[PDB]
């Protein structure tokens, strides 16, 4: 009969929950999820451009020139590198890369390269453009690196001192590589080479270093009882690279020049293929568009992107308690 | 809940209520009525709506985990470099974690302290010209038209004059 | 404290309450009675528990220091690997400190809170047939034997039977 | 005299006391302690089996085979290495091992070893089997290590070109080592290796290392002016190992087989004694049995552990404010 | 507020009470005062006091980035040394931002519940005896000079002898 | 007209504002800035003592003693380093500085040095003090490093191997330095050191190090294309310095005995100057005196400082909402 107000609040159909510090599984009426569980499957372009995929070929199989991977020589950009493990070829001549991890590394923060011819061994007074059964090209042949040059003895039992210099023009620093070719035997040692122990001197204004073969029997690799060690070095804006050797030396033919930086990523993948596809944020997993602050696709990741939490699920209460509903 | 009002001493939410979080049901002569508060909600919505905000503010500072290679002699670096990632996406994890648990325990209390402010505003309001009923509702001692109704809605109502 | 509760307009606590955090005293012709209130208690014990189980699965997460060693020439290296281990430690220590200072300082607030709820929960349904002593205790304005005293506690008492 | 209701709640005589954000000393009705302070302090088992304790030998006059560590000769497992500082073998002929850290650590990493033969140096053209004053046997006579063999001439005044080849087929990846003897004068290069230079070569299917000697007169250490340089590498599953000397090599005898994972750690402690006890958390500071969240014994700790700080106490508040009682 | 007590049922501050945060203002036949309330306005003091302290205390924990050089063959190290750098400066800008946006909000609301128990124990003293006006005034039913305000105000007032 | 009692609180012309995590700029009646952005911009003096400015030299050139840094000759301590990025002088004469970083660290991570001579060379059999074009003094004529000694052969065609002892009796560890001399020509090899090839031994009682010349002609630098490799070592309390050469080396002459530990800080900075002050705390960007918790400095300081934030404030609340005054 008397005349009535009452105060009271929303009551809905949500069947969202959230936990709190004191209870678990609160029913609410509003709820927003922060972490994001959606992503594409693949490896796409960002703003620094397009993956370079390596499916055939390891990065020190580019740089050095084996001839399976002759179709890496063009001048070429990324935004990052997707090496699959499963790529093949490596260093095809059995050996080691010298401070390998910090050449992939220096090679793929750029963001380029253009290949710079640093020397012309036809000219040179040495058999050049040696060739190994280790090192086949992809048309059968036996072939050898493009990047550095078999340098052997002239026909005539002829080996002497020679020395060349390059001198870095280009409009940034070049990474130039070498080899020293280690025979198994000293009787090999004086059939390619002519000399029982060479000098082979590779110096730049910074740089001075200098090699002499270790003769002795390796173990078997590849059909080679030989061994090559390989070496790489970074020619500065305006710095002079001079080479001086009488054997022994796998001889720099081809630098290259980087240009600016990438992602800085070499992702080590298999089974994610590459997109045709743009976003702002790519993780290792996929690539991610949401604007909720996390994500638990990968804590490997580039551009803009959600914080990584290992979690399905963090649900933050908006509204109130969602309670059985009461007639007004 | 902390401040006993939602789920408290008024039992039950409207289903009714759509547009808003808080708000009036009356009973006069002339009929009834229920609508949201539009002040009290929107004054709720600002503040959540801040919270948010610097959530997402204090979560988006820039963050970038390089992956890195490691040759067979250099696993003590390898290890290192591996704990400095596990250790601090460990501490990122205990961050996003805890503040949900914390800012969900405080959010529906907010909540609850906007309903007890609005009946407290309105008891106040009506004084010694209203009897309690103990859950959520006031039985006015006058008649009340829908003009003396929306008087108490939007606050005017001067209890002298009755 | 917050509520104005424990150690407020209810002076001091009751020796005499062992087996629960809140409950009754009552006196009437028939006598007297003191007893822990199950409801409320059990309430409190859920939501402590719920928040003692998340302090330790947040502070358990997978973490291991693996010493290293280094030589006279990785200097640079070992002051780095030092860094990493103190400043993550310092980075615990805060978040273990402040937990601690910061729920011990919710959880005083949050009993007290239980305490007025129930408080209030007892003065709404006594409504008029009560006068309000202002020490947590009512003077009961109508004859109240120990099934009426039942009735208040467990909620069923309706006060327009007197 | 008319009836009465009362709310309270529970006074006790809890001397327990927390601190708030915005209190000291607050005495409520029941606490926890959340940082555990008591331990057994031993060096216990884990669930990955005993700890090795070295009392006499550091890890490297173990693995090189030091003639007063005969004891330690035996096939071995453990869950971590205590090594006393104390310790006083290490390579008993003076001289440094080259990457000794990463040496210790992919050893100690493992979780157990067997001595593999990988040459018998009675059938080489060489006096083998040399020894020193300054690496004496427990029993006192003049020894050397047990893991590399000091070869020398063959008596009349013989040293060529010798090689070996061992091929690891064996179920895991092989810890071998080698040693370069430098002599103080180009007189005793003569005496012992008969060539005044020398060529050494350790080489696999991946490494590829060869060693001349350093003549010149270094401070006496242990009764040598004599030097040895020490080295190590490892021999994966299926790859050869080929040794190729004319003299200056102490070649690798005896290989270490590695298997499994240990807790990976070195403790460096003197006073705590291995204990026989069995413990779910063992840290550097003693064996811990609690369910508390945090301990104080060490930030160094294996196996399922309190997280570390350094603090006494963090007791949290579980009841209430406890207040001076009063009468109902 | 979360109390509803300032800007709330006490619209506004008062200028005039300089020396205290809390206090009261009396009107009788011997004329008018105003002034801080010292109790509540000293037990206030305190936990601001003991907040300000724990916050100084927990960011002044020895701390330390020494710049470390590094060769061009050493960019990966070089790089690692700056992700600890820049990730540990990312944690502590989180921690320091976030309490003080958290404390910020608690301080203001303690402050509101300061006032809130204030009003309450005078209402719960005065009983009876006193008219809400709903503004924080009490007006007195019976004649109370400057001896039974003083009464009030340090709360030995006995509202059975009015 | 009934008698009155109201409860109120403080209101006031306060224009500080705060943030809480719900609200923007809420007036409050008192308020405290977190944050220090007050500074001194000088580099101070702290309780370690006094800066070492170089404005003229790089830290290797005082180490090694070009002769344009003779300012640095005499007995010095420092609390911190003070490197001008525009410092011109570094090694003068062409050539690296193995693990310079290294060096770099212990040198400048100790309190003081004394010079200690470790040898004269007035009395060994070779032409001591050479000079060069590339290493003149301050005063215009070429001279060389004070710190190492180039030794070439004696005037009549004569240099045979020299050899040298120095006992560290001194009260602590000293660094020691020397230099490998690789000429551009054979002939230069042979009109210098007379020997083709030498050997240069640099042995302690821990270290066994030997250097052979790799002849060859290396890019212009400083009028050279010679080239020096630049080494050192640390010689601890009671430990015997060998030197052997007959050529090619660029010898040891003084060492650094380092004394105590500084804040082990090389700030590279050029336009912050030093000052005569005294700070408890100095950052890289300047000294700040505060009790405050924070400060927006720099996150490089020593001493006891407020902890590094990136913000221009952080305002605390101490006293309530500041609201419009009503009238009591
Ligand atoms: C780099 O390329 C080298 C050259 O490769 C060839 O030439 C190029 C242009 C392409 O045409 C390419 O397809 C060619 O293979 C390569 O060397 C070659 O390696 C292969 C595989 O190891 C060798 O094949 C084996 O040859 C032997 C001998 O064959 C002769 O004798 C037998 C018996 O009388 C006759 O039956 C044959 O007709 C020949 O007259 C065979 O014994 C052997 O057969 C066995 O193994 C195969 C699987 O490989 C089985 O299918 C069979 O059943 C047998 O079990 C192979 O056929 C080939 O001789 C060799 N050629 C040369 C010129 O060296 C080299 O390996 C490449 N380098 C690297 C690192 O890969
Ligand atoms: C490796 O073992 C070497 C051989 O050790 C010995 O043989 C083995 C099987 C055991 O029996 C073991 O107990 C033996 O010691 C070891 O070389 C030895 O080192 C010791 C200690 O430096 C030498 O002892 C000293 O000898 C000299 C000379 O002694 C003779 O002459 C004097 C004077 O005419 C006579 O009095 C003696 O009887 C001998 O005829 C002593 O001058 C000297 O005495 C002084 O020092 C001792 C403390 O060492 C004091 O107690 C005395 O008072 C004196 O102040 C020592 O007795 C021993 O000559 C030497 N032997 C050989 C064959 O080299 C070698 O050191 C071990 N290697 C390492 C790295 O430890
Ligand atoms: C280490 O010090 C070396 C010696 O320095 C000198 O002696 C000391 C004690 C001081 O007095 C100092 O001030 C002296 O310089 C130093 O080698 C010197 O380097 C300078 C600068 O490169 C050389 O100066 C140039 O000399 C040539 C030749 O000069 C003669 O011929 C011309 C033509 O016939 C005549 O005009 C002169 O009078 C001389 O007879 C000049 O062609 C050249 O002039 C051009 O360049 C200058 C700027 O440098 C311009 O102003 C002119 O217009 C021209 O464009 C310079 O004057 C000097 O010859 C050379 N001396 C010696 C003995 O080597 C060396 O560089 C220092 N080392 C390092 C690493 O710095
Ligand atoms: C190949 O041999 C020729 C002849 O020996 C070299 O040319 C000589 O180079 C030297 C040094 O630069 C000069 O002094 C001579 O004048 C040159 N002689 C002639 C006839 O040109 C040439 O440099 C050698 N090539 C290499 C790569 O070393
Ligand atoms: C990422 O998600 C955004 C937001 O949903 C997409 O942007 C919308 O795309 C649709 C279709 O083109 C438009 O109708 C909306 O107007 C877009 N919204 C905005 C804010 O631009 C976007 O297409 C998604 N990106 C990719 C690469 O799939
Ligand atoms: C990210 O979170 C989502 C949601 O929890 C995960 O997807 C679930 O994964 C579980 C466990 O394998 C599956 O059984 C469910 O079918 C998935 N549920 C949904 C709703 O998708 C996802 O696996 C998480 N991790 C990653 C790396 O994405
Ligand atoms: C010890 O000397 C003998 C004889 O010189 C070596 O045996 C010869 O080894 C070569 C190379 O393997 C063979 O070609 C000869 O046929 C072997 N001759 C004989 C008579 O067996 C033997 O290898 C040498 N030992 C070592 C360890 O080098
Ligand atoms: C670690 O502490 C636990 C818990 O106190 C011990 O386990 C108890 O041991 C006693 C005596 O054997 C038994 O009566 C209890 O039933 C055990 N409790 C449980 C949960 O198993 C344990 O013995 C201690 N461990 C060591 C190694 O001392
Ligand atoms: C861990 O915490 C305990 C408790 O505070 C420490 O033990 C106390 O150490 C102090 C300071 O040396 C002694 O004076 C007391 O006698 C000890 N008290 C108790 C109750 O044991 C312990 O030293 C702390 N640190 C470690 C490494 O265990
Ligand atoms: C300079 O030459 C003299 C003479 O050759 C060296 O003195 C000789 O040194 C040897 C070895 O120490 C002694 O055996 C001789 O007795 C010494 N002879 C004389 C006459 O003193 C001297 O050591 C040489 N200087 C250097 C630095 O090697
Ligand atoms: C750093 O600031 C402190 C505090 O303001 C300065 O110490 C005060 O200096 C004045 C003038 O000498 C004295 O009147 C005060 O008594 C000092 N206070 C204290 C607590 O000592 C101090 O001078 C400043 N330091 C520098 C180097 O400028
Ligand atoms: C530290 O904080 C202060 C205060 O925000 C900064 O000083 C301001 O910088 C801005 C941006 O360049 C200038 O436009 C203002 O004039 C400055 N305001 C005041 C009040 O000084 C200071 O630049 C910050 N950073 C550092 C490194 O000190
Ligand atoms: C919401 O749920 C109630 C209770 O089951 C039901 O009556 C109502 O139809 C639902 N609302 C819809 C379907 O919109
Ligand atoms: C608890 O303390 C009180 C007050 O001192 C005392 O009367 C009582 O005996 C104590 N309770 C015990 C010993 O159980
Ligand atoms: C504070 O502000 C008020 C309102 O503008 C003003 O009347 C008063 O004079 C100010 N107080 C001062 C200047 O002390």
């Amino acid at each position: 009969d008397p005349d009535r107000i009452c105060i009271g609040y929303q009551s809905n159909n949500s069947t969202d929950t959230v936990n709190t510090l004191i209870e678990q599984n609160v029913p609410v009426t509003q709820t927003m999820e922060l972490v994001e569980t959606e992503k594409h499957p693949a490896y796409c372009n960002t703003d620094l451009g397009t993956p370079l995929e390596l499916r055939d070929c390891k990065i020190e199989a580019v740089i050095y020139g084996n001839p399976k991977c002759d179709i890496h020589l063009k001048d070429q950009g990324w935004s990052y590198i997707v090496e699959r493990p499963s790529a093949p070829e490596g260093m095809c001549y059995p050996g080691s890369v010298e401070n390998l991890e910090e050449l992939r590394f220096v090679f793929s923060n750029a963001a380029s390269y253009k290949r710079i011819r640093l020397f012309d061994y036809s000219r040179w007074n040495v058999t050049s453009s040696g060739t190994s059964k280790a090192c086949n090209a992809s048309t059968g042949g036996q072939a050898f690196y493009r990047s550095i040059n078999w340098l052997t003895k002239k026909k005539p039992d002829t080996y002497d001192f020679n020395e060349g210099s390059y001198v870095n023009n280009e409009d940034g620093d070049i990474i130039f590589l070498w080899g020293i070719h280690h025979p198994p035997n000293t009787k090999e040692q004086t059939t390619l080479y002519k000399n029982a122990n060479t000098l082979s001197s590779v110096t730049t204004n910074t740089i001075n270093r200098s090699f002499q073969p270790n003769i002795g029997p390796r173990p078997l690799v590849r059909g080679q009882q030989g061994r090559m060690d390989y070496y790489w070095g970074i020619l500065k804006r305006g710095e002079t690279l001079k080479i001086r050797t009488n054997g022994n030396l796998i001889a720099p033919e081809f630098g290259y020049l980087l240009k600016g930086e990438s992602h800085g990523r070499i992702i080590q993948n298999e089974d994610i293929p590459i997109g045709n596809c743009h976003t702002k944020c790519q993780t290792y997993a996929g690539a991610i568009n949401s604007s909720k602050p996390f994500q638990n696709a990968s804590r490997h990741y580039m551009g803009e992107c959600p914080k990584y939490v290992k979690k399905a699920s963090l649900r933050l209460a908006v509204g109130l308690r969602n309670t059985p509903s009461i007639e007004p | 809940g902390l401040f006993g009002a939602i789920a408290g001493f008024i039992e039950g939410g409207w289903s009714g209520m759509i547009d808003g979080w808080y708000g009036f049901h009356h009973s006069n002569s002339e009929g009834t009525g229920m609508a949201a508060d539009q002040k009290s909600t929107q004054e709720a919505i600002d503040k959540i709506t801040n919270k948010v905000n610097n959530i997402v503010d204090k979560m988006n500072r820039e963050f970038e985990v390089v992956n890195h290679e490691f040759s067979e002699v250099e696993k003590r670096i390898n290890m290192i470099n591996d704990k400095i990632d596990d250790q601090i996406e460990d501490l990122w994890a205990y961050n996003a974690e805890l503040l949900v648990l914390l800012e969900n325990q405080k959010t529906l209390d907010e909540h609850d302290s906007n309903v007890k402010n609005l009946f407290d505003e309105v008891k106040r309001r009506l004084s010694t010209n209203a009897i309690d009923a103990g859950n959520g509702c006031f039985d006015i001692l006058h008649k009340c038209n829908n003009e003396c109704m929306e008087t108490i809605k939007n606050g005017t109502y001067n209890h002298k004059e009755y």
